[PDB]
């Protein structure tokens, strides 16, 4: 029956050229590769069969049929040595690695428990986890930034944190004393300040502008560890505490008319009103005798430009950053 | 979303399953279906898809004997349905229009009854018992 | 062109080019200032030494119909006097004087001439749009014009917001403080002109009370103008395409129920991508006693103009697309309208006769509302911008004249990211050309440092066709909704285990080699062909452009050279990316949902890839974007984790 | 005084500036914070690059503006303004810093740990709250501080220490008793109950943050 | 809340009088 | 205890509870045991921990305990640090 | 909120629902997130409702005694438990007992 999925693959995609085929969309060939929920799913072993074999994993037997061995057997390699080959200056040494002494699932296991997560260096995607550094008072005060590197690059070239970017500020100064402008003025130049970023609210709703929307109701409030009870018959959690009754109580320490449903508008629109207005710029005025002094490939260029930025910038009139003295 | 209206198709379905199951099987039918339970389908073979049901137009006895059994056992409609023949929900809806008919009645030889089509016309239970934008109907069966 | 009122201001202007060198121009959108400015340029005799007119614009279809309507005005041809260029499609000669460019080609093709010898009247348009590009040419014109002041720029901010841009230019340097010794009067290098539109009164209506479904509020709303108000059609102002669909599908069923011998009701959808019959439906005027109901997103209110058009109403929202800094991924979110955004759009109304508007919220709402809109360069991924910047040789980013600044750690991010593209030393300079060779590519950089660290690992031509693909906004599938398995068997025509991007792959090849460019076999494989073949030029032009990388070209597709095994080659195309692909990196979870390597945010797979039922362990994505309540991931391929830590040591790292 | 505390170490640099800095000068709060920014910055080029501080937290936010003009040589070293209303003035009111201060003819650099003997037993986080507990109590009221610090004669200060030598519990008790003093000073002026108050309201009230 | 110290008080007087039955009387 | 909890004013309006309690068991399959008692109500009416001390002491102690157990075949140096996980990755992986 | 937690304590435990438990809870959330709508709607069914569903009838075994258990529909029940909260205080504050 291998050749009825083969040319029934080979019928229903034929252009594929680049990667594995997808098996054919028919009640009688499966789909392996379609996501059946996890209510759906059915539990089988490497080789198919619906079956557990490990004691700790639901089997009824384990290890090599209800037996500690292996079909291959057991041979204890062999150790000798002497004054004239000694063991610990040989070029081979084999080390006792715990690894020949496992199994292919405490690899798998030790694999498991290896997860992957980015350096300190670099951030990632969705990484939100300073909220419970910064939100904590005078702790979150010593806690400081582990400099990821990019924040580093541009402290290098010239940036401080706690402002923005921009061409320097020539503005004087504020001491705290106010507002006093009797102050000299004679203008360090200081750097720009940081313009905070946008954060938008969650749009999912139709609700209007300015609709402040039906406000909800709280629910009427709310060595360690055990031996559990199993994943099936922990049912509905029957077991929170037996010492004492109900959840833990939370305490205090005190004790034309217009269209219908529309209004109109006291006031214009101002911008539509600048559109017909004159304006607030008087034109040029414009005096007889002046004149107009001027009388009524990119690829190929660029395929010879050679002006690295090196040496683009330089006419440019820009000062290079500072690199490697 | 598990409930909803009823279409034609579904009630369809639900008459063939029937056909090809009976009465006492209901998760099958169910199953036939996508939106509706088990209990679903079974209110609604009861109180509409069973053609033992009087669908038409009450005859006049009817009313007599509708109104002498609300008379006799208020708001037991469970009870006074199988008596006048028709369903729980027939006979108060048929109960309730007689009300409001005999109130439009009062309104017509009281003087209430001026302009006919005008907005100042005060309406009946029945346009209060229609759906407002952003209801759910109680019985959808 | 006479009636327009510009010319009524044209010699003055003239003046001002003549005299200041930079002049902003204050006019309305409608007044005719992109058509008659340019021609009032050239026949100035701007153009009579071997000089250019460029006209930068925001927006691309915009660009290329505003083109063609000042060629069309000229009595010539679209690229013999009157021609434009738009990203890969460059319709100009060496006739041309007028031509209508991309802002962001303006910026890409200044590696060309830095001191933009070939042209004299660069001239902004839509500047109250504010892209990123507007900003950054901006600030190229800025240092530019300090060594050239022959060079004149103007800018056409529409809006009142003029006067920042003259704030911006007398603003020169730092360098000119200590030679300004002399007690001469500072002459007006910044002239602001305003050239006055023309329209006709438009009646603003509120609401007195905040609405709970402005979809449906907006639908009951032209059902009333219909039934109360004479005969026009109504615009409407919506956001997503989803509402478009729902109000057209409601209206149409409740004009189903409307009473007979009244004026039927027309409903037209106005999308982004939509395909050329139901854009000349919607160009088209309405037949005989019918009134049409246009549901539009914000095109009419810049980008298209549509004839005939009394009615409008303004929903108040608006999708914006933010890239959030500390995560790193996208948020096209409902932003509420901005106050000269929502002006615009009451102004659209009033064209051809005096109509009224119908924004959807109270008039204290209309007090609260932003003035402006957020800058554009506050709410992208500024490493291309940062890429584009050192390409021009600017690596004092952090020391540069920014229209508005960007805030100081989202170009933190953006650096990260370019350092973790290659790209980047330790000491934030440019590499060894590294750097240089994803600095030119007009290709989001993550898949041009692919391409980079391609050559070296074999494959290169696969993954240029892939590159082909990746940049393309409109999808190669025609969305056809009546059918759902045939649209499913016809993806799985080319379908490809191995991720989503070999199925890209096998489309191009089919259509390459066995095709012969022909477009009917796209029509019944449900393909779009414009986008397609727009996408063949650019694969031709990124091999062009890797030919002037110096690595020569190993063009295998059409050698029948099959020797070497597919399996390979395909495992060796995903290995590429995934050297290219690590920072887009996901595993997927149980529950089908996928997540990133800090197991932090909930991901899914957007349904128009190939991996939206199939069962994958490691995943990565083209791009990520934030819809209403989901983050959905495009374009999924499968990976493996060892690849993630042999490719990225640096990145990754086991516990 | 200028104070420059090093919270992680219990380091404390007194600048002592004399009248001979303020003798014909006008606007004097002008030049005496470009002043305390110039020293601020002279002692972090003393200072070598490991110890050389990474943030600069200021009582007054009128410092990040001289201290950035300052401090144009190192970018690396942060100022961040306290939000904080930090009570490090109230370290006039031991007897013996005022003494040195005042006795003082020469604007000069003073070396001082604050935490005297509290490493060797507790961390810094302790010995930062319990100094900032003294702190806050001293500027509360000198003299009953004074008495809580030293509640017999038994307990003598040393001489190379500013606060007395006193056991974990007694400073235990000393923290108690310094808290309700501070609770009770916070309820008379702001007319707040000290009994209903919870553990947030406390160590607010014991930060100095603006509630 | 002016309402909200009213019923809480209420229950005050709940629990009290829950406690005190007989001992009132 | 009661007069100090958070939720005190919609406990105020909560009556007849024991009453409905008593005919909770014509809803429920699940019986109440605790049905005499409303812990928001009453407040908790028992403290069982010493018992908990006292049994630990009556088999000995700590160290008894952990002699009959396989608790030095693990290795660990000492009990105080030790948490028992209640189910297992696999065994949460085959719930539904 | 005394109504729906009342109707918690039934199947606010975790696991192991079948289909109209499902929908009960679906039905309290979506009551906790929206009071006035279900208010609106209990008070609507208070006025209205005279024709309900089917009640199911099972029995729970004591050993020595056995009981009915009723199965009303969710909806009802929170209807009938907004009435049984409001009755019970009312009665409390008219001294009915």
């Amino acid at each position: 029956r291998a050749a009825y999925e083969a040319d029934l693959t080979a019928q229903q995609s034929p252009y594929v050229f680049f990667g594995t085929p997808l098996p054919p969309l028919d009640p009688d060939v499966r789909d392996d590769g379609s996501y059946v929920p996890i209510w759906k799913q059915e539990a089988r072993d490497e080789r198919g069969r619906k079956r557990f074999h490990g004691a700790f994993t639901g089997g009824w037997s384990a290890g090599y049929f209800n037996t500690v061995g292996s079909k291959e057997g057991w041979t204890p390699s062999s150790f000798v040595s002497s004054r004239t080959k000694r063991w610990k200056d040989d070029p081979n040494k084999v080390e006792q690695r715990p690894e020949d002494f496992m199994d292919e699932e405490d690899l798998a296991d030790l694999e498991e428990s290896r997860k992957l997560q980015t350096r300190e260096a670099f951030s990632g995607l969705g990484s939100t986890a300073d909220d419970a550094v910064r939100a904590s008072g005078l702790m979150g005060l010593f806690r400081v930034e582990g400099e990821t590197m990019g924040v580093k690059l541009l402290k290098k070239m010239g940036w401080k944190e706690g402002q923005g970017i921009g061409p320097k500020v020539r503005r004087k100064a504020r001491l705290g004393l106010g507002s006093d402008a009797n102050i000299t003025e004679e203008t360090h130049l200081f750097a720009p300040d940081n313009v905070p970023m946008i954060s938008f609210v969650r749009k999912t709703d139709h609700k209007g502008l300015g609709y402040a929307g039906e406000t909800g109701l709280t629910p009427l409030s709310k060595p360690r560890g055990s031996i559990g009870v199993g994943i099936l018959n922990d049912t509905g959690s029957d077991d929170e505490d037996p010492y004492e009754l109900g959840p833990k109580i939370s305490y205090n320490r005190v004790i034309r008319l217009p269209l219908d449903g529309f209004v109109f508008g006291k006031e214009p629109d101002p911008l539509i009103s600048e559109i017909i207005a004159e304006g607030k710029y008087p034109p040029p005025r414009i005096p007889p005798g002046w004149v107009s002094s001027k009388k009524p490939s990119t690829a190929e260029a660029a395929k010879s430009s050679t002006l690295d930025p090196r040496a683009r910038a330089a006419i440019l009139g820009e000062k290079q950053l500072p690199g490697k003295s | 979303v598990k409930g909803g209206v009823w279409t034609n198709i579904e009630d369809e379905i639900l008459k063939a399953a029937v056909s090809k199951y009976g009465l006492n099987q209901w998760a099958r039918v169910s199953s036939l279906l996508a939106r509706k339970t088990p209990k679903q389908c079974k209110a609604r073979w009861n109180e509409w898809l069973d053609p033992s049901i009087k669908k038409i137009e009450w005859s006049r006895e009817e009313d007599e004997k509708l109104l002498h059994l609300a008379k006799l056992m208020p708001t037991q409609w469970r009870t006074i349905a199988p008596i006048v023949g028709r369903t729980a929900n027939q006979c108060l809806e048929r109960y309730q229009k007689l009300l409001d008919e005999a109130e439009q009645r009062e309104a017509s030889e009281l003087g209430l009854t001026g302009p006919d089509g005008g907005e100042t016309r005060a309406p009946t239970a029945e346009d209060v018992r229609k759906l407002r934008p952003g209801e759910i109907d109680p019985d959808p069966e | 062109a006479a009636l327009l009122p510009i010319a009524k201001h044209r010699e003055s202007l003239l003046y001002l080019v003549e005299t200041n060198p930079v002049t902003i121009v204050v006019g309305q959108t409608g007044s005719g200032k992109s058509t008659q400015i340019p021609q009032f340029l050239e026949k100035a005799g701007w153009c009579a030494d071997g000089k250019l007119i460029a006209v930068t614009q925001p927006r691309r279809v915009a660009a290329v119909t505003l083109a063609i309507r000042v060629a069309e005005e000229f009595g010539c041809e679209v690229g013999k006097e009157v021609g434009y260029s738009i990203r890969f499609e460059d319709a100009t000669s060496e006739s041309t004087r007028i031509k209508y460019m991309t802002d962001g080609l303006l910026i890409r093709e200044a590696l060309v001439d830095p001191l933009l010898s070939r042209y004299s009247v660069i001239m902004i348009d839509e500047a109250h749009e504010r892209s990123i590009s507007s900003d950054i040419l901006l600030g190229l014109l800025k240092k530019i014009r300090r060594k050239r002041p022959d060079l004149r720029i103007i800018i056409s901010s529409a809006t009142l917001q003029a006067e920042d841009y003259r704030a911006y230019f007398e603003k020169a340097s730092e360098t000119q403080e200590e030679d300004s010794s002399n007690d001469k009067q500072k002459e007006s290098i910044a002239s602001i002109i305003s050239i006055e539109g023309r329209t006709y009164p438009i009646d603003i209506l509120y609401l007195d009370t905040p609405t709970e479904d402005y979809l449906e509020k907006a639908i009951s709303t032209v059902f009333d103008i219909h039934t109360n108000e004479p005969k026009g059609d109504i615009l409407v102002f919506l956001t997503g395409r989803d509402e478009i669909e729902q109000a057209v599908q409601a209206v149409s069923e409740r004009s189903a129920s409307l009473p007979p011998g009244s004026e039927a009701l027309l409903p037209l959808p106005l999308y982004s991508g939509l395909s050329a019959e139901q854009q000349m439906y919607v160009f088209e005027e309405a037949p005989e006693n019918t009134r049409k109901v246009i549901f539009s997103t914000n095109l009419a209110e810049a980008s298209v103009t549509i004839e005939g058009i009394v009615y409008v109403i303004d929903s108040g929202f608006v999708k914006l697309r933010a890239y959030n800094p500390k995560t790193g991924i996208e948020s096209l979110t409902a932003t509420p309208v901005s106050k000269a955004s929502a002006a615009q759009r009451a102004g659209r109304a009033g064209r051809t006769k005096p109509g009224k508007c119908f924004r959807l919220y109270t008039e204290e709402a209309y007090q609260s509302l932003p003035d402006a809109t957020v800058p554009e360069i506050q709410r992208s991924n500024l490493a291309p911008i940062i890429l584009q910047l050192k390409a021009l040789g600017i690596d004092n980013v952090l020391r540069f004249d920014y229209f508005t600044p960007p805030p100081a750690e989202q170009m933190t991010r953006a650096l990260e990211l370019l350092y973790s593209l290659g790209a980047l030393d330790d000491y934030a300079k440019l590499t060894r050309p590294l750097g240089l060779r994803m600095a030119e590519l007009a290709v989001e950089p993550m898949m041009a440092k692919t391409l980079l660290s391609a050559q070296s690992f074999g494959c290169l031509s696969e993954i240029l066709t892939i590159a082909a693909m990746t940049s393309l906004d409109g999808t190669l599938w025609i969305q056809h909704e009546g059918d759902k398995k045939k649209t499913e068997s016809v993806k799985r025509k080319f379908a490809a285990e191995e991720g989503d991007h070999l199925t890209l792959l096998n489309v191009y090849q089919a259509f390459v080699t066995k095709g012969r460019k022909e477009a009917h076999w796209c029509h019944e494989n449900m393909l779009n062909y414009k986008a397609m073949i727009r996408a063949v030029s650019i694969r031709a032009q990124l091999k062009r452009f890797l030919e002037r990388f110096g690595i020569d070209v190993e063009e295998s597709l059409s050698s029948p050279s099959v020797s070497q095994q597919p399996a390979n080659k395909a495992e060796k195309i995903q290995r590429c990316l995934t050297i290219g692909y690590f920072a887009h990196a996901a595993k997927m979870q149980p529950d089908g949902t996928f997540r990133n390597v800090s197991g932090t945010t909930v991901l899914h797979a957007h349904p128009s890839s190939i991996m939206f039922n199939r069962k994958a362990d490691w995943v990565i994505f083209h791009e990520v974007l934030e819809t209403k309540d989901k983050t959905f991931i495009r374009d999924i391929t499968r990976i493996k984790k060892e690849w993630l830590l042999e490719y990225a040591p640096d990145f990754y790292k086991t516990t | 005084a200028i104070f420059i505390f090093n919270p992680r170490t219990g380091q404390l640099f007194l600048k002592i500036i004399h009248t001979s800095v303020w003798a014909g000068q006008k606007r004097l709060g002008q030049l005496a914070k470009w002043k305390t920014a110039e020293e601020v910055a002279a002692l972090i080029r003393s200072l070598p690059v490991e110890e050389q501080p990474k943030q600069l937290i200021v009582t007054r936010k009128g410092l990040l503006d001289p201290l950035e003009v300052n401090l144009v040589d190192f970018p690396n070293i942060s100022i961040r303004a306290s939000e904080l209303q930090l009570p490090f003035q109230a370290a006039m009111k031991v007897e013996k810093l005022g003494d040195m201060i005042l006795r003082a003819t020469e604007p000069q650099m003073v070396l001082f740990n604050l935490y005297d003997d509290w490493l060797k037993t507790i961390s810094s986080y302790t010995a930062f709250s319990r100094l900032i507990l003294i702190l806050r109590a001293l500027h509360v009221n000198q003299d009953k501080t004074k008495l809580i610090l030293r509640p017999d004669k038994t307990v003598i200060t040393q001489d190379h220490h500013i606060w007395p030598s006193l056991t974990d519990e007694d400073w235990i008790k000393v923290e108690m008793q310094l808290r309700d003093l501070i609770l009770n000073d916070y309820g008379k002026k702001n007319n707040v109950n000290v009994a209903s108050l919870t553990t947030s309201e406390v160590r607010d009230i014991i930060l100095g943050m603006e509630i | 809340d002016d309402s909200e110290a009213e019923e809480r008080a209420a229950y005050e007087e709940a629990q009290v009088r829950a406690a005190m039955d007989g001992l009132r009387g | 205890n009661t007069l100090f909890q958070k939720d005190r004013s919609t406990l105020s309006f909560d009556k007849g509870f024991r009453a409905r309690a008593e005919f909770k068991i014509y809803q429920l399959m699940k019986s109440n045991p605790f049905w005499w008692t409303n812990p928001r109500h009453d407040g908790k009416l028992w403290n069982l921990n010493a018992y908990r001390t006292d049994v630990i002491q009556a088999l000995g102690g700590v160290e008894t305990i952990l002699e009959h157990t396989l608790f030095k075949a693990t290795g660990f140096p000492s009990w105080e640090g030790l948490f028992w996980e209640k189910s297992s990755g696999f065994e949460a992986s085959m719930q539904f | 909120i005394l109504a729906l937690e009342r109707l918690r304590e039934a199947y606010s435990t975790k696991g192991r629902l079948n289909q109209s438990q499902r929908e009960e809870l679906a039905l309290i959330e979506q009551a906790y997130d929206s009071p006035g709508t279900t208010l609106e709607r209990i008070k609507r069914f208070l006025l209205t409702q005279r024709a309900f569903k089917e009640v199911g009838i099972d029995m729970n075994d004591n050993y020595s005694t056995i009981n009915p258990v009723y199965d009303v529909e969710p909806i009802e029940k929170i209807s009938d438990a907004y009435l049984d909260q409001y009755l019970w205080y009312q009665a409390d504050q008219r001294h009915l007992f």
